[PDB]
DNA sequence: GCTGCCGGCGGCTGGAGAATCCCGGTGCCGAGGCCGCTCAATTGGTCGTAGACAGCTCTAGCACCGCTTAAACGCACGTACGCGCTGTCCCCCGCGTTTAAACCGCCAAGGGGATTACTCCCTAGTCTCCAGGCACGTCTCAGATATATACATCCTG
DNA sequence: CAGGATGTATATATCTGAGACGTGCCTGGAGACTAGGGAGTAATCCCCTTGGCGGTTTAAACGCGGGGGACAGCGCGTACGTGCGTTTTAGCGGTGCTAGAGCTGTCTACGACCAATTGAGCGGCCTGGGCACCGGGATTCTCCAGCCGCCGGCAGC
């Protein structure tokens, strides 16, 4: 007996089974490896922990303590690597980056 | 009744691992379920077309690994792959 | 009368303040007249072309109402999806 | 006699407010009427969702608002400060939307 | 008498009446080969092109930036000029979404 | 006169025979570097792809297939080499 | 029994076979219907004969016997509605379409 | 003289020779239409499947493909194609 | 007034350099007959998704009105628009000539691709029990409000 | 070219109370424990097609030099889009109200799966000859620069 959690002997805090079940009834092939549902839930937990820690700075910047859309928004539009990725989605509730075009600005 | 699944639990975890003192929204909570739930599919898809592209039938780790390079861009990726061979090299140590 | 309460000229709700506002949250400085209607039909098109496949949807799946989850799904065929609803 | 600000003054004012608040600026009601209205000619006696209606909404604010950048672009890069439907049809066409 | 010269902007227009109607490609062949393994370097050493890949390749290139000038093309003349200038290519690129 | 990066390669009348068939007129002086550079970005757009899909088959050709299915995957589909 | 192809009863120059085979192997689904291969042939069927159709007119034009690339291109860019079809498609041999600036021409 | 490959030559050819009984067709633009045929097949066959999936079902009838063809051919085509499939089809039902 | 006088004005003439047509010889390569094999058509039984009926019931469109706030109308006016003159110098466009790509042929060999024996990894099957979704249940500290001061304009001298 | 007055922004005081964070329950699916047999894995060999080489030659690139007209700058008329006051009109809301459409559960039956035989559709490999290629040469086809008759100002009276 003495059953043990397949995240726990990898270290991680996702749920592999869940993952697993995924990949088999996703249809995506006919026979699934082992290690893939490992390597994929430690991908989805290393982009979603550097997602929210920048969200987290990013509202810690903003004098607040929880976390809105607004934060998100800031977060995502501030890096271009992440901007790459998230270039063809919106989110809802999140506004726009604060820009003015120099021209249109007085002389002095 | 009808349970539905979700990606709350851990990604609350993830926060509490990064920022013990900072709480979370109702919204802000469902975005990041939605951005998992299009990554998901958005790897998978790839590692599977990958896979029939040379006639196998089985995923592994090679392909997925593949996947991980063309998708995330740069920097990012060059990353990923470490903790990736981390993340299973401990595993089929110990199973 | 219980249903089918066709209207006409609805179009013409969306006023010239509101078209003001969302060219200020823009970032422009000054605007022209003639935009007020190029604008309106813009956003007329993209409705007709959200709206047809978000229809047909739900018409695959033999039902009378139309939920969230098809209009997020229809702006998804197209390339503009869209976080914050449930995806 | 009573204050009156150098044209043009207001607009950045609003510019540097707008740029910052979150919330939707098209009123629910006649959108609502509008999608209505639209949604008859494809299949009549329907029935919608409010969540479908404010993803709509959110999802035209934010076409509306990625145009209006463009055509700004277009009309500041001839030498101009304000903006005319040239401008929009030129952005509508180099991005291949009408091509 | 004196030679006969064309007046300006003829002979471009002869030159474009006669191009638009070619199909074969406009690049050096060699040149282009030699290019490619010289950027092909870096990523990995010691590889081999099949004949094929390459002019698949010149082609694609061909076609982009085709489409490209032609949009320079369409700036430039919706700014009341008939040249082109680098700052036109630069606007076409930000429009489209490409460089940034 | 031997000694040319290959980057110098594509001559000036190749950029204005392009730009013929585009349909412009007049060219100034500077379009030159401009479109050198914007091909060199496109190339190696294209060729990391096309490498990484070789070094996964564990072969070393770039074989047709392979370009066009990176083409693919970048959105600029190609007919002719197959499918 | 003397054995006839599918084809051969429904009428059409595709073969059913071979689509279903495909639907089979080609991961898609678990289970296939039995009209959905006919459905595909008959609606890959009428496309093909449309688009023949349309460059055997061209080819006809200029006084050929053989379809060429060109041929075809200049049959897909000149109908907008199998050019939206075919949108992000490129042809190789097609060259470019043939069209001048009004503004550049001179002023007579 | 091993590894024998498939195309849809034959059928282009045979559809070809139904519609200009005198004309011919090159190679390349013969690889063409096979590689747009393929292109064609594979977009409506995901498109399919993917909504056979999306009602949480199990089977690919023609239903799915007929909404899958409403949904990506533009207007004219659509109408022409769901006709034309209708008839063939209930032609293939009514004679087994 | 009216003589030249002068420069343009468009209208026409004809030379000039380019693009087009057809004929005549020559190939290279789609189109068809051939052989066979390998997969698609014929039979045959099953058992489990999917269709029906038969229910329950959460919720979306109607209505009703009180408030009120932003939408519609007009109104001075200055500023950014559009046109017109203009001074070049920087691209267009032939010419000599200098050069590298294109053709053509002969080689070597390393890597791509077909064949084969096999082994051990993931699926097929059961039993089991504990992580996670549902229903609450709150008191939070998260917001929401109201208040009070510095600030950057546009005028003045 | 330096101050004053201003309507804006900024900060800071109270409420205040819908809903992030536990807190339990229970359930169904994730982990523990059994072969097997077929999918990938080395190991082998056998072509082949690609990198490489070395003469011509000949059409394309290159640097020069001449020239004219597109372009950025400057200036002026002007008219229409902005800041502001005065209605008023439809949105927001808050309250019920109702049947309709959405959700789930039972029972049955039929059609897609899979296994075993048998034959013909098509993929390969020559093979003859026919439509596209190529050349020169006659045939038109626009592009241009100057000549000429006309015309409207321009010095005088």
């Amino acid at each position: 007996a003495k059953a043990k959690t397949r995240s726990s002997r990898a270290g991680l805090q996702f749920p592999v089974g869940r993952v697993h079940r995924l990949l088999r009834k996703g249809n995506y092939a006919e026979r699934v490896g082992a290690g893939a549902p490992v390597y994929l839930a430690a991908v989805l937990e290393y982009l979603t922990a550097e997602i929210l820690e920048l969200a987290g700075n990013a509202a810690r910047d903003n004098k607040k303590t929880r976390i809105i859309p607004r934060h998100l928004q800031l977060a995502v539009r501030n890096d271009e690597e992440l901007n790459k990725l998230l270039g063809r989605v919106t989110i809802a509730q999140g506004g726009v980056l604060p820009n003015i075009q120099s021209v249109l600005l007085p002389k002095c | 009744k009808t349970r539905k699944e979700s990606y709350a639990i851990y990604v609350y975890k993830v926060l509490k691992q990064v920022h013990p003192d900072t709480g979370i929204s109702s919204k802000a909570m469902s975005i990041m379920n939605s951005f998992v739930n299009d990554v998901f599919e958005r790897i998978a898809g790839e590692a599977s077309r990958l896979a029939h592209y040379n006639k196998r039938s089985t995923i592994t780790s090679r392909e997925i690994q593949t996947a991980v390079r063309l998708l995330l861009p740069g920097e990012l990726a060059k990353h990923a792959v470490s903790e990736g061979t981390k993340a299973v090299t401990k595993y089929t140590s110990a199973k | 009368k219980r249903h089918r309460k066709v209207l006409r000229d609805n179009i013409q709700g969306i006023t010239k303040p509101a078209i003001r506002r969302l060219a200020r949250r823009g970032g422009v400085k000054r605007i022209s007249g003639l935009i007020y209607e190029e604008t309106r039909g813009v956003l007329k098109v993209f409705l007709e072309n959200v709206i047809r496949d978000a229809v047909t949807y739900t018409e695959h799946a033999k039902r009378k109402t139309v939920t969230a989850m098809d209009v997020v799904y229809a702006l998804k065929r197209q390339g503009r999806t869209l976080y914050g609803f449930g995806g | 006699k009573p204050h009156r600000y150098r044209p043009g003054t207001v607009a950045l004012r609003e510019i540097r407010r707008y740029q910052k608040s979150t919330e939707l600026l098209i009123r629910k009601l006649p959108f609502q009427r509008l999608v209505r209205e639209i949604a008859q000619d494809f299949k009549t006696d329907l029935r919608f969702q409010s969540s479908a209606v404010m993803a709509l909404q959110e999802a035209s604010e934010a076409y509306l608002v990625g145009l209006f950048e463009d055509t700004n672009l277009c009309a500041i890069h001839a030498k101009r400060v304000t903006i005319m439907p040239k401008d929009i049809q030129l952005a509508r066409r180099i991005r291949g939307e009408r091509a």
